[PDB]
């Protein structure tokens, strides 16, 4: 019973865990939805660029360095994976 | 007919199940999770999720395995950072629980909401 | 068998094993190994037992060893239907959920936090390992206080003509509140005959029948120890308290207040008000106000 949108594959407890790491004590139920949408929004930008470098290089395979380059564009550099 | 039996009060006292008060579990979670450094989201669902969304932008994208875990970490910290400041918005209104109207407000002040 | 060396023992064992069927020699380990037996789950079971039947708090049944050779410890369990735990003497296995868990009160298995003290059960020697119930069974002084009846650490008493009526009991040494005192020994007799003997008792105003549980009454008229002569008072320095020991129901006495040398002992016989006037009407009290 897994055939659906994979966004719901992000289980509610997984969110509950992340709020803890950010130090959030108490969470209302309505948070679980926009967090999905907000996170959803975040992917849209990064992959679009990530796709762009790959197809510009004519490559059909998304490689690791393509990720950091796009992440660098949004003002969030990523140490640890190349460059 | 019953004789005058001497007797003593009988009892049936039994142990009480133990439940922590609300919140103190979370405080224990905060310290253990802040100390902890591993990723929190189940590993498998992301690989399906990225493949699903990427299919919209283009078709037939084989994904390099190393490139995968990056998205989680980048998204995780972004989410984590987006979370902590939400508390400051929440505590500012003297509340303790966060509601989505705050996460919207916070994403505005950074400027990303627009 | 010193009559034979190891040869002709093994050889006759060969002869016997050739004649008789070979032994089973079977071993088991059970699915459960560790954990998955949090004692709060046991708290649920007694919570069930309390809510269905033990909420009555009047049908005290003597322990009976329930036998389950192949049955589980189901609702048909004699201990279960008896509203009581399965003892280690029961055939319910080492995985029965009606057995007692073990009485791990660290300081002394002796107080309100002690579930065993909260229970009617004395902390068994094999269970309250934290109060030394098993430790130094030969020795007399232990950390625990709710382990005495097993060891029978009775106090020394004195027999004297009581001020109230006839013979009475006096204590030799000072004691504090809630301190163990000598047991109320006697003989086992059923309720119906307790009526007959009690029926005989009322013809001469005697009372030596004690309602041990819903199913039995103890008598000390013919066999017993010295404490049987204790008098009655409505404001006693001592009180009676039923207790559970090793599947045996017993009644002990404890000091309702701290007590000094040479006191006279009293406890409430707890008959009816009309009955109290019938037998123990003497109160020996002056009114200060
Ligand atoms: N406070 C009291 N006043 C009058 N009789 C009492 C009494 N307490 C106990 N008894 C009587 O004593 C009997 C218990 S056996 C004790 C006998 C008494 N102590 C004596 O030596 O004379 C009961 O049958 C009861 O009838």
């Amino acid at each position: 019973k897994v055939l659906r949108d994979n966004i719901q594959g992000i289980t509610k407890p997984a969110i509950r865990r992340l709020a803890r790491r950010g130090g959030v004590k108490r969470i209302s139920g309505l948070i679980y939805e926009e967090t999905r949408g907000v996170l959803k929004v975040f992917l849209e930008n990064v992959i679009r660029d990530a796709v762009t470098y790959t197809e510009h290089a004519k490559r059909k395979t998304v490689t690791a360095m393509d990720v950091v380059y796009a992440l660098k564009r949004q003002g969030r550099t990523l140490y640890g994976f190349g460059g | 007919t019953k004789a005058a039996r001497k007797s003593a009060p009988a009892t049936g006292g039994v142990k009480k199940p133990h439940r922590y008060r609300p919140g103190t579990v979370a405080l224990r979670e905060i310290r253990r999770y802040q100390k902890s450094t591993e990723l929190l989201i189940r590993k498998l669902p992301f690989q399906r999720l990225v493949r699903e969304i990427a299919q919209d932008f283009k078709t037939d994208l084989r994904f390099q395995s190393s490139a995968v875990m990056a998205l989680q970490e980048a998204s995780e910290a972004y989410l984590v950072a987006l979370f902590e400041d939400t508390n400051l918005c929440a505590i500012h209104a003297k509340r303790v629980t966060i509601m989505p109207k705050d996460i919207q407000l916070a994403r505005r002040i950074r400027g990303e909401r627009a | 068998i010193g009559t034979k060396t190891c040869r002709q023992v093994y050889e006759f064992r060969v002869k016997e094993s050739s004649i008789i069927a070979p032994a089973p020699a079977e071993d088991v380990d059970t699915p459960p190994r560790k954990k998955k037996r949090k004692h709060r789950l046991w708290a649920a079971h007694c919570r069930k037992i309390q809510l269905k039947k033990d909420g009555s708090s009047n049908h005290v049944y003597n322990y009976q060893p329930c036998d389950h050779p192949r049955q589980p410890c189901d609702s048909s369990c004699p201990c279960v239907i008896a509203q009581n735990f399965c003892e280690k003497f029961c055939q319910c296995s080492s995985e029965c959920q009606n057995r007692f868990p073990g009485c791990r009160c660290k300081a002394q298995c002796n107080t309100k936090q002690c579930p065993c003290y909260l229970a009617v059960r004395e902390c068994d020697p094999d269970l309250c390992l934290t109060c030394g119930a098993a430790d130094h069974w030969d020795s007399k002084n232990v950390s625990c206080k709710n382990c005495s009846i097993q060891r029978g650490s009775k106090k020394h008493l004195l027999l004297a003509p009581s001020d109230v009526a006839g013979w009475g009991i006096f204590i030799k040494d000072p004691v504090q509140k809630n301190e163990f005192i000598s047991e109320y020994c006697g003989e086992i007799i059923s309720q119906d005959e307790a009526d007959r003997r009690g029926k005989v008792y009322d013809k001469y105003m005697c009372s030596f029948l004690f309602n041990l549980n819903n199913d039995f009454v103890v008598d000390a008229t013919r066999k017993g120890n010295k404490i049987r002569f204790a008098n009655h008072s409505v404001n006693p320095n001592c009180y009676a308290k039923v207790m559970m020991v090793n599947g045996d129901h017993r009644i002990g006495i404890f000091a309702k207040r701290a007590i000094q040398t040479g006191e006279e002992l009293f406890f409430d016989y707890r008959y009816s008000q009309a009955d109290a006037l019938k037998y123990v009407g003497i109160e020996r009290e002056m009114e200060i106000p």
